[PDB]
C-alpha cells in the first residue's frame, strides 16, 4: 500500500483534501525515511512537505497521522544541522512539545525522540527547546513511583533526550534547567537498565565538563558513590561514560576530588589502568594525572592503592596517547609530592621507562618528562643522592638522550636539557 | 548518539 | 593549576 511511493505521489496525496489520502501518503513518506539505506531527506524537504507534517502533528482527531508525521519529522531531524533546521523552521518544536501529553504513549515517545534529535543538534536548538518549555512535560512523563513500570524503550528515549538537554558546552545548558533536570537524572542513574545507565552517565559527564560550579551542582547531589560503582560495571557502554564523569569531577577542587577518592574510586584503577579498550586506559591515566595534581595526602592515597606500579606500567607500554597522560601523571606527582614519595616513585622503576620516552617525536611530552626529571633531582638534592640518580639515568641511557636534547629545535627542550647536563652531569 | 534515526 | 581539563 504505502511501500516505495514516489515523492511526486506523496506530494499528490498530502495535497489532496482527503484526510485519509493524506494519512496514507504520509505513511508512505515515513517509510521512505525509514528504509535502512540512504533516505530521501533532502527530496522530502525540497518538496516542501515539512509544513504539512508539522501541521498534521496537531490533528488530535487523527492520532495515526500524528504518529506518522511525527516519525517522518523525527527522521528528517535526524540528519544534518540544516535538515534539522528545516524541521525547526517549520514550527515543529512547540508542536512536538504538545504531543508529549498525548494519550498515545507511542505518539508521546515519538515527540520525545524528535525533540531529542533537535536539541541534540547543539547549544542553540537545545536552548530553544528549553525556551519552548519542554523540560516540564518531559520530566512529568517520568514522575512515577517506580521507573520499572514504564516501557523499557519508552524510558530509554526519555533518558536519551534528557542527556541531550545536558549536552554541549558553548554555552552550557541554562543553570536552572540543569537544576530542574538533575533530581530526575539522579533517579535514572539508579535504574536497572544498562542503556538508561550509560545515557544517565553521559548526561552526568556532560554537566561535569566545565567550571567547578557546574561540577559542584552534580557532586552535591551525592552521585559520586553511584558513579564509582557504575565505574566497576561489566558493560563497556556504562564504564566509558562513567569513567568520564569521574574524570571530569577530579579536574575541580581538591575537595571535589576527595569525594571520588572517598567514594572508593581508586580501588577500580588497577583494572582500568590495564583495560583492554585503549580509550578506557587513556581516560583512566588522564584521570590519574589529575589525582596526582592534588594534595599530598591524596597522592598518598594513590601510593597506598599500589597505583604507582600501574603508572610505571602504563608509562612502560601503552598507546602513545595513554603514555603522554602517564607522563603528565608522573610529572604532576613529582611536582607536588613529598621527598619520600618521589623516592618511592623511583624505587618503583619509574626512571628507565621515563627515559625511553625521551625518544618520542612529541615536543610537549619531552618537556613534561624533562620537567619531571628536574623535579626528581630537586628532591635528590635534599637527600644528596644526586649522583646516584645521575648514574641511574646513565645506566639506562637517559643521559645519552638528555645530552642530545640540548641540540633540539625547541627552546624548553634546548634549555631544560642543557641545564640538566650542566647542573647534574658535569 | 547525538541524533538517532528511527529505522 | 596543575589539574589539566584536557576536556
Amino acid at each position: 500500500g504505502t511501500v516505495n511511493w514516489s515523492v511526486e505521489d506523496i506530494v499528490k496525496g498530502i495535497n489532496s483534501n482527503n484526510l485519509e489520502s493524506q494519512l496514507q501518503a504520509t505513511q508512505a513518506a515515513r517509510k521512505l525515511l525509514s528504509r535502512e539505506k540512504q533516505p530521501p531527506i533532502d527530496n522530502i524537504i525540497r518538496a516542501g512537505l515539512i509544513p504539512k507534517f508539522v501541521s498534521f502533528l496537531g490533528k488530535t482527531d487523527c492520532s495515526p497521522i500524528q504518529f506518522e508525521s511525527a516519525w517522518a519529522l523525527t527522521n528528517i531531524a535526524s540528519g544534518t544541522s540544516e535538515q534539522t533546521k528545516a524541521v525547526v523552521d517549520g514550527g515543529a518544536i512547540p508542536a512536538f512539545i504538545s504531543l508529549l501529553a498525548s494519550p498515545h504513549a507511542h505518539i508521546s515517545e515519538q515527540a520525545v525522540w524528535a525533540l531529542g534529535n533537535i536539541a541534540g543538534d547543539g547549544s542553540a536548538f537545545r536552548d530553544l527547546v528549553i525556551k519552548h518549555g519542554a523540560i516540564d512535560p518531559l520530566l512529568a512523563l517520568l514522575a512515577v513511583p517506580d521507573l520499572s513500570t514504564l516501557a523499557c524503550g519508552y524510558l530509554r528515549n526519555l533518558t536519551w533526550t534528557l542527556s541531550n538537554l545536558c549536552r554541549n558546552k558553548n554555552p552550557a545548558p541554562p543553570l536552572d534547567a540543569v537544576e530542574q533536570i538533575l533530581p530526575t537524572l539522579v533517579r535514572l542513574l539508579h535504574h536497572n537498565d544498562p542503556e538508561v545507565l550509560a545515557d544517565s552517565c553521559w548526561a552526568i559527564s556532560y554537566l561535569t565538563d566545565g567550571p567547578n560550579e557546574r561540577i559542584e551542582m552534580v557532586v552535591k547531589k551525592g552521585v559520586v558513590p553511584q558513579l564509582v560503582k557504575l565505574l566497576g560495571a561489566t558493560e563497556l557502554p556504562i564504564v566509558t561514560p562513567a569513567l568520564r564523569a569521574i574524570g571530569n569531577i577530579v579536574t575541580g577542587t581538591d575537595e571535589q576530588t576527595q569525594k571520588v577518592i572517598d567514594a572508593g574510586a581508586l580501588a577500580v584503577f588497577p583494572s582500568l589502568l590495564t583495560n583492554p579498550k585503549t580509550n578506557i586506559q587513556k581516560e583512566a591515566t588522564w584521570t590519574m594525572s589529575n589525582i596526582t595534581a592534588g594534595r599530598q595526602d591524596q597522592i598518598q592515597q594513590v601510593v597506598n592503592h599500589g597505583l604507582v606500579p600501574f603508572l610505571v606500567g602504563v608509562l612502560s607500554k601503552a598507546d602513545f596517547k595513554t603514555q603522554k597522560e602517564a607522563a603528565w601523571a608522573i610529572t604532576n606527582y613529582t611536582s607536588g609530592g613529598t621527598v619520600e614519595q618521589i623516592v618511592y616513585l623511583v624505587h618503583c622503576g619509574i626512571i628507565e621507562p621515563l627515559m625511553n620516552l625521551l625518544s618520542a617525536k612529541d615536543t610537549k611530552i619531552i618537556q613534561v618528562i624533562l620537567d619531571a626529571i628536574s623535579n626528581i633531582f630537586q628532591a635528590a638534592e635534599k637527600l644528596g643522592e644526586t649522583e646516584k640518580l645521575s648514574i641511574m639515568i646513565e645506566e639506562c641511557g637517559g643521559l645519552d638522550k638528555i645530552e642530545a636534547l640540548q641540540r633540539h629545535e625547541n627552546e624548553s627542550v634546548y634549555k631544560a636539557s642543557l641545564n640538566l647536563i650542566e647542573k647534574y652531569f658535569s | 548518539p547525538k541524533k538517532k534515526r528511527k529505522v
